[PDB]
């Protein structure tokens, strides 16, 4: 399995890029999530002292 | 008419001859059915041994993976 998933995934090589790139994504959807959290608690803080 | 007679004897003696040949043709194709069936476990114990070639081709194509490492899990097939 060392040198067969070495040779084989290295071929995947290509498929790979779109794995990263779906990482990527991931953690910019989560970030935009961040900034709707923040979003919703600065709200809070503002409603609650209004 | 008496010679017609010693005719058909002669007719008769084809005729016996005839079913002799008849029965033995029979027999003959039994046999041949037999041998089939004789030729099908030869094959058989053929194809047993071919197993035996296919453990140790595996056998020495594992080893080779194995002796010629030059620079993982143990996920196996176990039946």
């Amino acid at each position: 399995l060392a040198a067969a998933e070495a040779s084989l995934r290295d071929e995947i090589g290509p498929f790979i890029q779109l794995l990263l790139d779906r990482a990527e994504k991931h953690l910019d959807r989560q970030a935009r999530r961040i900034e709707t959290l923040k979003a919703r608690a600065e709200l809070n803080a503002g409603r609650l002292s209004q | 008419s008496p010679a017609l007679l010693a005719r058909v004897n002669e007719k008769k003696a084809e005729l016996e001859n005839l079913k002799e040949l008849r029965d033995l043709s029979a027999a003959v194709a039994a046999q041949m059915e037999a041998l089939e069936q004789k030729l099908s476990t030869l094959s058989s114990g053929t194809e047993a041994i071919a197993t035996v070639l296919a453990n140790w081709h595996n056998v020495l194509r594992a080893i080779s993976m194995a002796s010629a490492k030059i620079p993982p899990q143990t996920l196996v097939r176990i039946p």
